[PDB]
């Protein structure tokens, strides 16, 4: 498994040699690969050129974000609420919690 | 039907008669005349001296006469060193072969005192080297010296392809002096010497070449611009293939590979009306003669689209999609020019290779694009 | 060579052979050819010649990638070992520096290493003394062609002598190559063979998908109902639906004529189906089956379509409050390149051009403090820094580098047509 | 209410395979279903994007 992070600094201009190897090892190699870029210029596919995106199996996938303000409510609250019995403090923890978070007012 | 034509693709020349003239003295031991041979690319011109030369060891008193190319260097020293290997000894090379009087100690001969010629092959890697009056014209300025007093000289026999080299001689080299004035130039052979050397080379003949009016037909139609001709019988020998493929017909076949789409193939790339229209769109946006993005034509695109409402206004994502099936027939290309902000920053500019005159005639039998002109 | 004994371990616990575990098997883009079936022999009848006869020729093909010229001469030299030839695959790409070639060559002829400047003295000292059968591939020849000519005009000048054995087969990216980068100098021996490849046609791209899919289009499965695996209880069946396959190649044979664009948009079509498939029944990873035609409608817009648009949308309020004030400033002025310090201008006149709506005026608490009454009288708004920054590196703006924070410019880097659409939603 | 309409076209490009430019079959099949004429006059010219 390969762990790429900022891949977009690869996709330069001038020579883009090590991206064209790690693509045809999907080709030919008999050794089964996987390749994660993982990057934050969104249109990746127009920074590399011809050669190179021919060898790539042109499949991105988009990450979310927070779309609705009632979601990181749901994440936050997910986020602080403990599960597991530790403290005795714990169950009066997990109410004092939500009170604050499902009044609208607070 | 194979061995006939197996051995079809491989004193001889009407050029070797100059240069015995030019190398007068080089039988009689004396130092001949000064050459510095030049020529138009293409025309046998490096094999031309290296004909002479074989055939001056062949015949040829004691035999060392050696021969070096000037590709890899850079730099005047190896040269010194490579007439050192005919001699097969050992010495402290590097000084010798370093300084302009460093090669003078060189010129000593030991077993029976024959004269050395050196020969200078690809000069022109050098003279199109490294900055001119710095380096490489003081290389070429050191070596056509030949003040020493013995008859034991280093001639030079230097080439080139592009003819300005005379020109950046000094005006002090320029008055006679060393190897210059005999600048004996090469005509590119239109047929006449070029192809009797072909007859000859048919040597071992088969039956059916071909009707040979027909290669003087060749000869005749490609001395536009040429200058090898068994290259250009490299072309008649794939064409010899295509008659064992099946079982100038040639030139006639590649020609039409590089004139089209202008003329006819351009609606063959814009079978879609849409194609069509995004092509002229193009050209909309190449009034503000700019670096043509993708965005600026799409800007165009969109304000132009709400206007006359032939099609919905489609995605910048389609509009990548439908610009590259206008690039790979070969219209118009992409690059990824300059612009200067943060790093150099890749922009795509685009350029079209298709005239007004060759759009007028494709789009008045089209009366939808006629709204958008 | 020796490690592959240790890339080999053991257990290896009955992977689930699924309905489409076994079409990605021969969809797998290794294994005559259908498309390039006589320039075939238009290559292997210039090489055949020149092996059988000792002489040193140049054989130079051209095309977009994706079009076999990788795959085609290797074909050439596979069976030539049935019939005194080292092959070598002298990529351009996979060359770090582009001296490194050299290296390789006089490695591959008696196992020396030495640097790029001595392999070539003695390169050259082979190519015109040796008595009488060398192939070599130089290929993507757009890699070793930058910094001055000098490696390429080598590569050429070994084909000249006539005592050299050696056969070269340039695969470049444009036929072009020798007219716009290179010399009439390399032109002249280059020679004008010129075999040109052009795309694939559609027919042909049917023509290539059934070669991988030979012994498996509508063929038969065993299969155990529990586990979901598949043997080449039910006895199932798999059909491909060809005017799907049809519609994938009226569009790759239309926009590139690409060989991978064509298996791949199938490959990606091919999975859609197998996670719906495990979607109703689940059968993990541990009545007829078909492909319909509308998964190669979803997977070939997948390669078109964005999220640019569904980025903005999503995008925290202020980085819509910073895009509405930048079109603002573009149709103000008309210069589409504004200062930095104008734009923090534009948002502070954008609060109370607006009314004392209280929308806006519990935005306009918010927007220069966060609440807190004691700690107020932000000049710029709240995380400037940080949406400026984050549509920096998303891509979507672009700003010159300045140490001032006030006369550095921004420019837009996509479309901003598009920018004042997605901003109506 | 247009990614159906495509399909009945692929069950004609399954009957024929025919990129026909004006029609006077592909229509009979639309009026018995309940649109007009003038949303697929449009579905002619955007699917002209698709090169189908
Ligand atoms: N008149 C000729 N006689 C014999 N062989 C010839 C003749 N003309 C051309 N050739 C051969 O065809 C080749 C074509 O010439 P090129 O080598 O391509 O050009 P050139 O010899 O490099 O001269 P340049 O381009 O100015 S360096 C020669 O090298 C010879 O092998
Ligand atoms: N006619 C064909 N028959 C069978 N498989 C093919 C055919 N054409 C291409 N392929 C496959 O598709 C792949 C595409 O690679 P190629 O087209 O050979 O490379 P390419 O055209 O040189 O593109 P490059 O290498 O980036 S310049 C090949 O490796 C084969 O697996």
């Amino acid at each position: 498994v390969f762990i790429f992070d900022e891949i977009d600094t690869f996709a330069g201009p001038v020579r883009q040699t090590l991206l064209y190897n790690l693509f045809d090892m999907v080709e030919h190699s008999r050794v089964p690969v996987c390749i994660f870029g993982c990057t934050t210029k969104l249109n990746i596919l127009e920074y590399l050129e011809k050669r190179v995106k021919s060898r790539f199996s042109q499949r991105v996938i988009y990450m979310p974000q927070i779309q609705n303000l009632d979601d990181m409510v749901d994440a936050v609250r997910n986020l602080l609420t403990v599960r597991s019995e530790i403290s005795p403090w714990v169950s009066q923890w997990n109410e004092t919690l939500e009170k604050e978070l499902s009044d609208p007012r607070s | 039907k194979a061995l006939l034509q197996k051995s079809s693709e491989l004193a001889r020349t009407a050029e070797y008669e100059q240069v015995m003239n030019f190398l007068a003295k080089a039988i009689s031991e004396h130092r001949s005349d000064s050459l510095y041979i030049t020529g138009p690319p293409g025309t046998g011109k490096t094999a031309q001296l290296d004909m002479i030369i074989r055939q001056k060891f062949q015949s040829l008193e004691s035999v060392a006469v050696t021969s070096i190319n000037c590709i890899s260097l850079g730099e005047p020293s190896s040269i010194f060193q490579k007439i050192f290997d005919s001699f097969q000894d050992l010495n402290g090379p590097t000084l010798q072969i370093k300084n302009m009087q460093h090669l003078q100690k060189f010129l000593e001969p030991y077993h029976k005192k024959t004269t050395f010629v050196v020969v200078l092959d690809e000069m022109d890697r050098l003279l199109h080297a490294n900055t001119s009056e710095t380096q490489s014209v003081r290389t070429i300025l050191e070596l056509f010296l030949l003040a020493k007093l013995p008859t034991v000289s280093f001639v030079l026999i230097g080439m080139a392809n592009s003819l300005d080299m005379k020109d950046r001689f000094l005006s002090r080299l320029n008055l006679d002096r060393g190897l210059l004035p005999q600048t004996i130039v090469f005509q590119p052979y239109t047929a006449e010497q070029m192809y009797e050397i072909v007859i000859q080379k048919m040597s071992s003949l088969p039956t059916i070449i071909f009707q040979p009016m027909a290669i003087k037909f060749a000869a005749k139609k490609c001395a536009g611009n040429t200058g090898d001709l068994r290259k250009l019988f490299d072309v008649l020998r794939g064409s010899i293939e295509i008659y064992e493929l099946e079982k100038l017909n040639y030139i006639a076949k590649v020609f039409s590979k590089f004139v089209n789409n202008n003329s006819t193939r351009t609606r063959i790339a814009k079978l879609n009306i849409q194609q069509k229209l995004i092509l002229c769109t193009i050209i909309q946006s190449l009034k503000l003669n700019s670096d043509a993005t993708i965005d600026e034509s799409f800007d165009h695109y969109i304000k132009a689209i709400t206007k006359t409402d032939t099609l919905a206004p489609l995605q910048r994502n389609e509009f990548l999609e439908i610009c590259t099936i206008l690039e790979t027939c070969g219209l118009v290309s992409i690059k990824k020019t300059k612009c200067k902000g943060k790093t150099k920053r890749f922009v795509d500019k685009i350029d079209v290779d298709l005239d007004m005159r060759e759009f007028y005639d494709e789009m008045t039998k089209i009366s939808i694009l006629k709204p958008f002109l | 060579s020796r490690f592959e004994n240790k890339l080999k371990t053991t257990q290896k616990h009955q992977i689930v052979e699924t309905i489409f575990s076994k079409v990605k098997k021969q969809l797998n883009s290794s294994y005559y050819l259908p498309a390039r079936e006589n320039e075939f022999a238009s290559i292997y009848l210039s090489a055949y010649s020149a092996i059988e006869s000792d002489s040193a020729t140049t054989i130079y093909v051209a095309g977009t990638p994706g079009v076999g010229k990788t795959l085609t001469v290797r074909e050439v030299v596979k069976e030539l070992l049935s019939s005194d030839f080292l092959y070598v695959e002298i990529n351009g790409l996979k060359m770090v520096k582009p001296t490194d070639c050299y290296e390789t060559l006089w490695n591959k002829v008696s196992g020396e290493r030495l640097t790029w400047a001595a392999s070539m003295e003695s390169l050259e000292f082979y190519f015109k003394r040796v008595p009488k059968t060398i192939v070599v591939l130089l290929d993507e020849l757009d890699a070793m062609v930058t910094k001055s000519q000098d490696i390429m005009y080598n590569f050429f000048n070994w084909t000249t002598y006539e005592n050299a054995k050696l056969i070269v087969i340039a695969v470049a990216n444009t036929m072009d190559l020798p007219e716009r980068q290179l010399g009439n100098k390399i032109t002249s021996r280059i020679g004008f063979t010129r075999i040109m490849f052009t795309g694939y046609t559609h027919e042909e791209l049917k023509n290539i998908i059934d070669l991988r899919l030979k012994g498996l289009n509508d063929s038969f499965f065993y299969v155990d109902t529990k586990t979901g695996n598949a043997i080449l209880v039910r006895k199932v069946r798999l059909r491909m639906s060809a005017d799907a396959i049809e519609i994938a190649s009226r569009k790759v044979a239309s926009v590139s004529g690409d060989a991978r664009r064509a298996l791949k948009v199938c490959k990606r079509a091919a999975e859609i189906a197998e996670k719906h498939y495990m979607a109703k029944h689940g059968y993990g990873y541990d009545g007829v089956q078909t492909v319909h035609i509308t998964h190669v409608m979803k997977a070939l817009n997948e390669t078109l379509n964005s999220h640019v648009i569904t980025f903005m949308t999503r995008l925290s309020f202020t980085a819509k409050l910073f895009i509405y004030a930048l079109l603002n400033l573009m149709k103000k002025n008309g210069s589409q390149e504004q200062e930095l310090g104008d734009i923090v201008d534009e948002i502070k006149l954008l609060i109370e051009v607006n009314g004392s709506n209280k929308f806006v005026m519990e935005i306009a608490k918010t927007l220069f403090q966060q609440g807190s009454d004691n700690i107020s009288e932000q000049l710029r708004i709240i995380s400037w820094d940080f949406v400026l920054n984050q549509l920096l590196d998303a891509g979507i703006l672009f700003k010159q580098t300045m140490k001032n924070d006030r006369i550095c410019c921004v420019k837009l880097n996509i479309s901003v047509e598009e920018a004042k659409r997605a901003m109506n939603e | 209410p247009t990614t159906k309409i495509f399909t009945i076209i692929k069950k004609m490009l399954q009957e024929t395979g025919k990129n026909t430019l004006s029609y006077e079959n592909i229509v009979k099949t639309v009026r018995l279903r309940g649109f007009t004429m003038l949303q697929l006059s449009n579905c002619i010219q955007e699917y002209s994007y698709l090169n189908v």
